[PDB]
């Protein structure tokens, strides 16, 4: 029973909403992050699968992984995770426009693959990897959050959680876009999302900067007609890095490398520099 | 531009002058109106002038350079003054959210009216088609801008029988900022736009036709009605897009609606944007010539559908 009762979580300021919940800064033996899930009335079949997934997300302790502190069901079903200071990677690259060195950029890619390699080593599919879910704790260590939680995403019928498509489309793999597999989310779907995150670091832009139509991106990427313009990689980026990015962005998922190979690549060009 | 419209247009500019700089402290929240995935809209009272306006709040996570440009680009809406375009009081930024202040339409969007109505009569959709065509014309001629997002939730109505468009692409930086949004559930996007740059106002006409079919039958027409569902008178987002591109366009049932209306929506849903009818042709279509001559009481029908007195 990883459940937190009522009156224990001092819910405070409203921060914002995402693909499957709304986050508040809470207090619980220190600052925490309380995400009020979008599934307000869970089914008792949905509720037991959610408790089962919390048990797996609970036993995960890694330096590049945001701590999962459990859940609560008293006012409404919610999630309590560690509160981290500073801004997310999305804020740094696209809002604050923080100017890192090339060494620091590669280091961010290393710790991200390092944390992702731990999640896949424990057979956990992130399903929502993006720069919004990557925080720079004290501007040093990378922390990945919002991982897993496949049951609180995609509402239930009564007992048939069909994986439904929600999240940000810029990081979704083509096989994820189509949802014509019914288990499209895989290790390589997270690897593809990691490839889009590499595109963020190496270009300073979001993919498809010349396309301002949401449904046009959904259709053309799912059809294989659209792909991130790799020309936008800045001049000072390593050639060994640009090739690794293109391997994660392969249209067919079986061609994408896994994180044991990706992390080994990054550390290789990390040394020789 | 008749006399009752010139009266109401000039009356809006008068109350608009009573509003100066828009600050967040000058507003008192009355009630919530709706909440899409663009933002959330509140009914508010502007204390320095007592005016009741609708306040849309868009929370975008963009850099301040792009954001200040959005506020600058939105000031073109001060020039949009037509009885078929929702009035605009002023846009500003505060507390991490862009606030667009527009006139209050006490009837709500047609997407909300459709829910309370189930289906909408053809005689009413005739007047709605006239306003949308006139609204797209004013945007095309007097400002050379497209709408880019014609759908039932962007057609607004009020108790005075008015039907107006809103939420059209006036700010190019706001359009591109919205492109990094989560996936929706349904799309009104013309097949050309789904595949590469649009065909001007023709692509807005497709969306109007798709919106007419949905309001006429009370159901999103992609995919078309299944079995006996039509005589009773969960597709994925990507498959809806693949349907619009690689499948025949939807159509009205053959027995319930007049042939002038059925042909009107069929000319609007031609998958080729060049073979599709334009504003000049739709303005003189049979269904429009007829629906313009009919003396239908739109304002009374609206208040009856919501549950208010006329
Ligand atoms: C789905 N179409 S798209 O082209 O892909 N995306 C967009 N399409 C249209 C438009 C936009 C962006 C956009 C929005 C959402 C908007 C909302 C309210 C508003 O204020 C207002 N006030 C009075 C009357 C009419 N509007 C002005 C607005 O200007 C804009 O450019 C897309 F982002
Ligand atoms: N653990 C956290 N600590 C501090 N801030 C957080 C935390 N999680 C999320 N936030 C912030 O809360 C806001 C909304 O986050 P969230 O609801 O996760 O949406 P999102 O991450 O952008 N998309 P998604 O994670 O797929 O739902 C953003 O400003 C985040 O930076
Ligand atoms: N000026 C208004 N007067 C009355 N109701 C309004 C007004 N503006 C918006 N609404 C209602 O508020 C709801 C949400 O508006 P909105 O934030 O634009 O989301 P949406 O257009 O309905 N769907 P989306 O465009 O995907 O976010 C709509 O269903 C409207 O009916
Ligand atoms: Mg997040
Ligand atoms: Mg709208």
């Amino acid at each position: 029973d990883w459940e937190i009762p009522d009156g224990q979580i001092t819910v405070g300021q409203r921060i914002g909403s995402g693909s499957f919940g709304t986050v508040y800064k809470g207090k619980w033996h220190g600052d925490v992050a309380v995400k009020m899930l979008n599934v307000t009335a869970p089914t008792p079949q949905q509720l037991q699968a959610f408790k089962n997934e919390v048990g797996v997300l609970r036993k995960t302790r890694h330096v590049n992984i945001l701590l999962f502190m459990g859940y609560s069901t008293k006012p409404q079903l919610a999630i309590v995770t560690q509160w981290c200071e500073g801004s997310s990677l999305y804020h740094h690259l696209h809002i604050i426009e923080t100017k890192f060195e090339m060494i620091k950029l590669i280091d961010i890619a290393r710790q991200t693959a390092q944390g992702m390699d731990y999640l896949h080593a424990k057979s956990i599919i992130h399903r929502d990897l993006k720069s919004n879910n990557i925080f720079l704790h004290e501007d040093l260590t990378v922390k990945i959050g919002d991982f897993g939680l496949a049951t609180v995403k995609s509402r239930w019928s009564g007992s048939h959680q069909f994986e439904q498509l929600s999240g940000s489309i810029l990081w979704m793999a083509p096989e994820v876009i189509r949802m014509q597999d019914k288990n499209p989310y895989s290790f390589q779907s997270d690897v593809y999302a990691f490839g889009i995150v590499l595109y963020e670091l190496m270009t300073g832009q979001l993919p498809y900067s010349n396309i301002n139509n949401r449904d046009q991106i959904i259709f053309m990427v799912g059809r294989g007609y659209l792909s991130p313009d790799l020309s936008k990689v800045r001049s000072n980026c390593p050639k060994a890095m640009k090739r690794l990015m293109a391997e994660c962005l392969k249209k067919k998922r079986d061609e994408r490398p896994l994180f044991p190979q990706i992390l080994a690549s990054i550390e290789l060009l990390a040394r020789s520099l | 531009l008749d006399e009752q419209q010139r009266k109401r247009l000039e009356a809006f500019l008068t109350q608009k002058q009573k509003v100066g700089e828009l600050k967040d402290d000058d507003f008192e929240k009355i009630s919530e109106l709706g909440a899409g995935n663009g933002g959330v809209v509140f009914k508010v009272s502007h204390k320095p002038s007592g005016l009741v306006m609708a306040r849309k709040l868009i929370h975008l996570e963009i850099k301040p350079a792009i954001r200040n440009q959005i506020i600058r680009e939105l000031q073109v809406l001060h020039e949009c003054n037509s009885p078929y375009i929702v009035g605009f009081y002023g846009a500003f930024y505060s507390d991490g959210e862009i606030s667009i202040c527009m006139e209050h339409m006490d009837g709500g969007s047609l997407d909300q009216v459709l829910k309370k109505a189930g289906r909408i009569p053809e005689q009413i959709l005739g007047k709605v088609s006239i306003a949308v065509i006139k609204g797209l014309t004013y945007l095309r001629e007097k400002h050379k801008i497209m709408h880019r997002d014609v759908k039932p939730s962007n057609i607004l109505v009020n108790s005075r029988g008015e039907i107006k468009l809103c939420d059209f692409g006036v700010s190019g930086q706001l359009i591109d900022a919205m492109a990094n949004a989560f996936v929706g559930t349904r799309s009104y996007m013309s097949p050309e736009r789904l595949q590469g740059t649009h065909y001007s106002v023709q692509s807005d006409i497709w969306s109007m036709g798709l919106s007419l079919v949905e309001m006429a039958v009370g159901r999103y027409p992609i995919p078309p009605p299944d079995a006996k569902e039509l005589e009773l008178m969960p597709m994925a987002i990507f498959e809806l897009l693949d349907y619009i591109v690689n499948e025949p366009p939807p159509k009205l049932p053959s027995g319930v609606f007049s042939l002038e209306f059925q042909d009107f929506v069929n000319k609007c849903l031609i998958k080729n944007p060049a073979e599709r009818a334009d504003l000049k042709q739709l303005m003189v279509h049979a269904f429009i010539k007829r629906s313009d001559a009919e003396e239908v009481d739109f304002a009374g029908w609206l208040c009856s559908t919501i549950g208010l007195n006329q």
